[PDB]
């Protein structure tokens, strides 16, 4: 049967947010794209270049007008009038404005896409902004992380096309299931916080006995993510605080890329 | 004679432009264009030392760790820390696993449809593709059966009329020399290849706690708790899953990954005679084993024209000959400083004024070694290797070229292996000797903590005043990377880094001179100038990485 | 005669002694003995019936599972309690996927050595055992190169002079009658058996929270929280990964398991005539679909006589026809009570007075249905079916036929079905019908939680006073389960399990009669009484488990 | 290599625990078996029956006096002589006490034959006990749980393998990484038990947004284990509480198989 068709464009991307796909096991990267979607537009993978893929492009964009799913990752730089990422001579903010227009559903893979992330930071040299900022009339679903567990990602895709719908959203579009939580609220190491046992130095006592993070700068307690329970690779038991460093807080819009890793956060 | 554009080259990490002159059917003329950028170096500057890994991090997403780990040894070099050997061993372990799943995934899912087409393989006779493998190979995963169900996939997404990353390739291209056979062989290895290279990043996680971007890093060391006894932490238990997945690695390198670089090889032989970049080549010394940031199990080098018996060996991290050699011109780049710059000294001006051929035409820097264009990668780093007379990289090379000499009865001389099949050789080589590595560094992490020792990790100190350089290089998939950290008044004053495909992608240097992608263009054959594959065959087997180039 | 005693007897759950007489090397008359009990009956009397399920577990972790399911049933039964549909669909996911692994274990781990010689495989043509199953298997794991590698790891096992498992087995035995090439097939595929039966478990522990032992059901349905938007429960992407394993089974089931038991009857066509146990035959239908604890997938129903065309369908659980004619004797059985009893009326008390041939001489119970001896399990199962005219059973018989009519040139009739390798055919059957029902019931879950139910769960009201009664059947591995729960003043007043392998393994019974093992072994020709391969071959075909048996 | 020789000794054992064994992967069984150590006697997946497999044992006890593992699942019975298991025409613990004579390490996988387990539950109807009740004279290492994960034995003996020695103990003689903590310390639903948000029954809305199962039964504030960190089944996410069900404290002896389900656990 006919497969549901995805548009996949990068802006300032690091190619993280492909790359967690090469992880995923539920679909595998090679069942997501041989059984679940058509990938219709992907430069990492496009056995065609320049011409050709432009070709494919504008004949899917054409052929599933209103039935593709969009998905962006990095941010989009608007300084300088888009100079700071141009494909195929042209301001990559273009090339997500025309997808945009057709699309049925409309991803923001990654804390860069959602929210701007490492590429907006600090002084952010090129205007760099998020997909929703760039896109205002237009629902965008954020997938924040840098980059997220793939299936954040994949389960949102596959709520649309097995429902119908995407999945519950939280206030800043973010798909319940996944963000809904801080992860301070569902956290493994919170007995040891509530008792003040607490690592202070890597190596140390503490840290070797698997205490809570706190004191060396985790952002647990103002990050919303899924980090605590379904971890990452599917291997059981791997997550940064389980592998003994602190949450960064790389979800989170103001927390990740913004204050140090040994900052301590603010508790509610 | 006419002029090409190829924008967007893809199946690499980032954004690229190629543009050639071609003259009576050949390429005369090349640029090389990284046409995005973000100002990392910028972005880090002004914060804690300690901070700068995570975020320089991101630079790149496919050679995820490797900015990272960097970045630590720039710092650790700043400070005058010495690692902890167990996390010596952990940041290995983690660096060649990384690799691994790297090297794979070029070869494979960016590279291999350069030289493989899907069509053909349709019109492929699995039993004869499985019989061809007899004596070449004893990879479980050849049989008939199982190139049937790989042939019926293949058949059946042809049949959707949805060829998604397949539409529009080059089937059917005079360059495609593939019999349907091999080219069934490969479409069946490209997806074994993803079951590989998963394991290898379940190697990288146990230990990083995610990829990509790993988060067990530290100045000073890592954040792996080591406790056999403790709940929670890096125990027995944990090592021995660890080491559950790198036993899976070997045989899918072995006897496939390395047997299909030999196939190609002997399908493509003219593609042993073109494609170089370079006369001289650069690596530095990796995996240290030693409590003092050094003794390290590959060796570094330069080779200059070519010369492999005159090399000069670099066997340390803060070789000052290394250090006081490298700089980098923006004369070519959307920079606004030109002359060249010695890292520390280094400034990234964004200067953007569009395209022009003979002025500025790329977001990346041009990076010279004593005002030399340099190669970096694996083809670098293999030629290295055979000039410090390495038994190992020798040894393997060699089980290559008799899988070559079998198939076709001639043999590889090094001469060859200056070429675009060369660096890919180069490449397979590396993966292959890295599983060695994974062995070595579990088996001294296992040795190590049954002595009794289990730090991991050296509180930093950094002075409130003072002027600190520090700089940390290592041998990335793509070839000698470096961060260059200047500290002042306990902050980072400036930040560069210096990255292996902007050695290779670079545009023309302050002299003026060709770096080696562009180099490697000059006289490729293109049949075909609005399906400029040969050319693309050749970038690819330098594995450009753009975020890295230009960050 | 001769007398010859097997204890134990391996490849088995549980502890199990076989006596047999022997008259000028054929089976006379034998003996089966459980030798272990617990008391399990009495340990899980005098508490809430809704603690039952979690205790009563443990009579078995080989059919971990079952006798949980059967518990919350009968509690069900007892209460008057109707199972949300949602909690039907993940117990019967639970059961499908548990007794695929069950099965897989039972045919390669438990049995395949009574058949295999592994000093034969050691003398295989690794290329002419692989060109065997041309056109026999699409299996993409039988090439020269995979066996050749199993070959190799049995040939390091012998030299190591460390046989382990291996140690004194029956190599060479005149019974043994595969060819080299086969007895190496079957051994690399007794290795792959152990990945597919680790994938079917891995959806059990998704749903049961881990296996052995699942701890999501409840008296009233389960606890998995249907959430398709919530964090940390049962949401899209835990069941995408359910899903995921449920995908991998269907491949070695059908081109591994399935072939294979094809291929040892093309080969052991003698034991399509011996090995008969019983005349009757009983199954429950299983998998209920419906809102009211009804509407099964498979169907159940009771065969006297061999008599397929006249037998009598159950379709309910609450069957009293099927209820009412269930009864256990302990005439020959080491309790007290010895006259038949109704399991709601049984009880279960110790009387080991020693080992007599005429007296008593185990501890299993001997079941009855309307005072005739009955067999249960995959070859009731199958038969059943057969009766009722399924026609994706007996499309799965005929492939199974097919490939055995390719191998010898002969068909199989149903009344070659009575018998040891028409059981173990039944089996098979089962486990290949088994993975429909794990897509359609996945299906049907994720399609009524689209519909907007997400119930789960029906808190049970216990009166804490009154005296009643209930009884929960099940279609496991072995055969019809059954619990039997006497609930009075709110506690468990009488609890009984009827466990099949209590009906196939019990001793003679109240009129003496001969219950399966005991009947199926006479007629057994034993070339060495010493080395008695051939009863063994018959017990094991029954999959006993002496835990159930007991309990 | 010669490997090291094991023997496995089942009791009044339900076989889960060896069942324990088919869902690892660190080693999995083909490699345990092939690979890291010989099973010499193990009457699952011994080819020998009979007379044959009985030879293999005192073979192997002589074989490797001195040498081998020996390890025991279910518990012992010493009722009426003990003749509730009965093998080869004599009581179980006098095959147990032979073998345990020569080992150099026992081990007691499970709770049965760490503490009694189920089958000394309710009025024991055997007199079922320990392991270590039956050899008073040895150091039984006990590795409770019903069954335990898998590598909490395995690890066990790797350690003594791989570094000469047992894993460190605590005073129940259970390797302190699998069972130094109680699962409650270390529980990632801790803070919803500090919250107060309480599922109160299956089914009900905070069951269904993952809340603490305390009120259902838990019995996490009094069973150590690692069920909550190393869970099960090497997937990821799979414990009974992440599934939705209150641990019942399988691996504690006085509170699996005694206390009721959704009886209350005491909290420190
Ligand atoms: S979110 Fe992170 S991983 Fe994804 S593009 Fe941005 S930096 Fe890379
Ligand atoms: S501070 Fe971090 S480690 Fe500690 S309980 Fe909160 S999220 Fe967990
Ligand atoms: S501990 Fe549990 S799984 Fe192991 S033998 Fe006892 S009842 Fe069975
Ligand atoms: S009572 Fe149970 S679910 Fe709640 S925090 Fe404690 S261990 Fe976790
Ligand atoms: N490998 C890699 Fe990325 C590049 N070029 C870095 O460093
Ligand atoms: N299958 C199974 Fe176990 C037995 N006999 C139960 O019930
Ligand atoms: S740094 Fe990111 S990956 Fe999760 S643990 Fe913290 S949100
Ligand atoms: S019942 Fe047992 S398996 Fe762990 S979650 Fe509780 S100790
Ligand atoms: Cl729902
Ligand atoms: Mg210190
Ligand atoms: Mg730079
Ligand atoms: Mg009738
Ligand atoms: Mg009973
Ligand atoms: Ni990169
Ligand atoms: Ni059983």
């Amino acid at each position: 049967p006919q497969r549901p068709p995805v548009i996949w464009i990068g802006a300032q991307e690091c190619t993280g947010c492909t790359e967690s796909l090469l992880r995923a096991t539920h679909p595998t990267v090679e069942n997501l794209v041989l059984e679940t979607i058509s990938l219709e537009y992907h430069e990492v993978l496009s056995a065609a270049f320049g011409h050709q893929v432009e070709e494919n492009k504008h004949n899917a964009l054409e052929k599933y007008k209103g039935q593709y799913v969009l998905v962006v990752d990095g941010s989009i730089p608007l300084k300088d009038n888009g100079i700071y990422c141009m494909v195929a001579g042209e301001p990559i903010v273009d090339h997500i404005r025309k997808a945009a227009e057709g699309a049925a559903a409309i991803i923001a893979i990654g804390s860069c896409s959602a929210w701007g992330g490492v590429a907006a930071a600090g002084v952010n040299p090129t205007g760099a902004v998020s997909l929703q900022e760039v896109l205002p009339g237009k629902t965008v679903i954020n997938i924040p992380g840098c980059p997220p567990n793939p299936h954040n990602f994949l389960a949102t895709v596959a709520h649309i096309i097995t429902y119908g719908k995407p999945p519950k959203l939280d206030d800043k579009n973010r798909p319940t299931f996944a963000y809904g939580r801080l992860i301070h609220e569902h956290c493994e190491r919170r007995p040891h916080f509530d008792a003040g046992r607490f690592a202070k130095e890597f190596g140390d006592e503490g840290h070797r006995e698997g205490w809570c993070l706190y004191h060396l700068g985790c952002k647990g307690p103002e990050t919303y993510g899924n980090c605590s329970t379904l971890q990452f690779c599917d291997v059981g038991g791997v997550w940064p605080v389980a592998i003994g460093h602190p949450c960064y807080g790389c979800n989170e819009e103001g927390i990740g890329f913004h204050k140090g890793i040994h900052q301590l956060a603010n508790v509610e | 004679s006419q002029r090409i554009t190829i924008d967007p080259v893809t199946r690499i990490e980032g954004h690229l432009r190629i543009d050639c002159e071609i003259e009576n059917g050949v390429v005369s003329k090349a640029w090389a264009s990284g046409t995005m950028w973000r100002g990392m170096e910028e972005i880090v500057k002004n914060r804690d030392p300690r901070d700068a890994w995570m975020i320089v991090q991101r630079i790149c997403g496919v050679c995820t760790t490797t900015h990272a780990l960097s970045s630590v040894r720039a710092a650790e070099s700043a400070l005058n820390i010495d690692v902890p050997v167990n996390a010596q061993y952990i940041r290995n372990i983690i660096l060649a696993a990384h690799t691994t799943h790297d090297h794979i995934v070029h070869f494979y899912q960016l590279s291999a449809l350069d030289w493989v087409d899907i069509t053909s393989a349709l019109q492929a006779d699995p039993t004869k593709a499985s019989e061809m493998l007899k004596g070449v190979s004893t990879w479980h995963l050849n049989s008939p059966e199982e190139f049937t169900k790989v042939q019926n996939k293949i058949k059946d997404l042809v049949a959707s009329g949805q060829l998604g990353i397949f539409a529009n390739g080059y089937w059917g291209h005079p360059a495609m020399k593939l019999p349907p056979e091999v080219n069934l062989i490969a479409v069946a290895h490209y997806l074994q290849a993803l079951e590989c290279q998963r394991d290898a990043n379940r190697v990288v996680a146990l230990l990083g706690g995610k990829t990509p971007h790993i988060q067990n890093l530290a100045v000073g060391g890592v954040a792996n708790p080591i406790n056999l006894d403790g709940l929670g932490v890096l125990n027995l238990e944990r090592l021995m899953y660890i080491k559950s997945f790198i036993d899976k690695l070997s045989d899918f390198v072995e006897q496939v990954y390395k047997v299909d670089t030999a196939v190609i090889a002997a399908f493509y032989p003219e593609w042993l005679t073109r494609g170089k970049g370079a006369v001289n080549y650069l690596s530095v010394p990796e995996f240290p084993t030693d409590s003092k940031n050094g003794s390290f199990l590959f060796p570094g080098g330069y080779i200059e024209n070519a010369d492999l018996s005159s090399y000069r060996p670099i066997t340390s991290h803060s070789d000052e000959y290394l250090i006081k050699g490298i700089q980098e011109s923006a004369k070519h780049s959307w920079y606004k400083d030109e002359a060249p710059q010695a890292p520390w000294e280094g400034t990234t001006i964004p200067a953007y004024d569009g395209w022009s051929d003979d002025g500025k035409y790329s977001w990346v820097k041009s990076p010279t070694f004593y005002g030399k264009t340099v190669e970096v990668g694996p083809l670098a780093n293999m030629l290295v290797k055979l000039a410090a007379g390495r038994e190992s990289t020798q040894n393997k090379l060699n089980e290559i070229v008799a899988i070559y000499q079998k198939l076709t009865g001639n043999t590889l001389e090094v001469a060859q292996l200056h070429s675009t099949l060369g660096r890919i050789i180069g490449r397979t080589v590396h993966c292959c000797e890295l599983q060695d590595i994974l062995q070595n560094q579990y088996s001294a992490l296992i040795t190590n903590i049954g002595k009794g020792d289990h730090t991991t990790f050296v509180k930093p100190n950094i002075p409130a005043t003072g002027e600190f350089k520090g700089v940390g290089f290592l041998e990335a998939p793509r070839g000698m990377l470096s961060h260059w950290m200047v500290i002042k008044d306990g902050i980072i004053s400036n930040y560069q880094a210096v990255v292996p495909s902007t050695w290779n992608s670079g545009p023309r240097n302050f002299n003026d001179d060709v770096g080696p992608y562009e180099q490697s263009l000059v006289g490729t054959p293109v049949a075909d100038p609005n399906k400029p594959l040969e050319v693309v065959r050749t970038i690819h087997s330098f594995d450009p990485c753009m975020a890295c180039a230009v960050h």
